[PDB]
């Protein structure tokens, strides 16, 4: 508020397992009144789904931010990654890059 | 006559862009991918692609 | 979520025909097998199925 | 004479190569593509490569 306009960033909650960090981002999404969206990370080896297709191929769909964007009007919606702490790794190039 | 399936598809999506601030830049693609889709058969892979 | 009717054979997705075979509009629909799903051309369906 | 036709296609790509100077050897290739690419049918994937 005292910065004028509205502005991105970034958090990190961490705690045992069961503890409501997941349903106070529902909260806080309610809260700050923008629309909320939400996609495991955990376990993913290849980066299309971060990241789409390049739509020669047949059966390309963009990827799923693209999907969100679609529904969530907003151009700043709320997206909550999560359980990051195990992401998928084992595959021979880190999509944790494209993470990044 | 609603036979038409090809300036229905380019007035339908000429008009769900219009509310939006588009950027110029990708004002420019959407515009000759409009001028692509308008000239093509409308039933080549092509035309569903696009 | 089937076809456009547009490509060959385009018959409506499965929904419909269970939709069509049981001829009332509240069948007991039973997803099988959904352990081993995923990993298409798409990634996965499973969004269009949540 | 009026309406568009495929040397358009043709000629904004010479116009985009007419300020920047090329290399020579650069300047060959670029002219049999262009060569090929009025002959090809537009609606073979070959010319989407081209
Ligand atoms: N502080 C809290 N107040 C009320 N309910 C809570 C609280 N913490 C957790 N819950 C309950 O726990 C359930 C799930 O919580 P949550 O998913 O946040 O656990 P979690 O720590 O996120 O698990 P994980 O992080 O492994 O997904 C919710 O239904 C919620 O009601
Ligand atoms: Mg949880």
């Amino acid at each position: 508020q005292l910065r004028g306009s509205t502005q991105g960033k970034i958090l990190c909650f961490y705690g045992p397992p069961g503890v409501g960090k997941t349903s106070i981002a529902r909260s806080i999404a309610r809260a700050l009144n923008r629309e909320y969206f939400r996609f495991s990370v955990g376990g993913m080896t290849d980066v299309a789904e971060i990241k789409g297709h390049r739509r020669t191929y047949v059966g390309a769909m963009p990827g799923k931010i693209i999907q969100c964007l679609k529904k969530t009007k907003t151009e700043n919606p709320l997206i909550l990654i999560d359980e990051v702490d195990k992401i998928g790794r084992g595959y021979q190039g880190d999509p944790s890059s494209a993470l990044l | 006559l609603e036979k038409d399936d090809k300036d229905a598809i380019e007035e339908k999506f000429r008009e769900r862009l219009k509310e939006l601030v588009v950027p110029k830049h990708v004002m420019d693609v959407v515009d000759e991918e409009l001028s692509k889709l308008g000239l093509l058969d409308n039933h080549s892979s092509e035309f569903n692609v696009t």
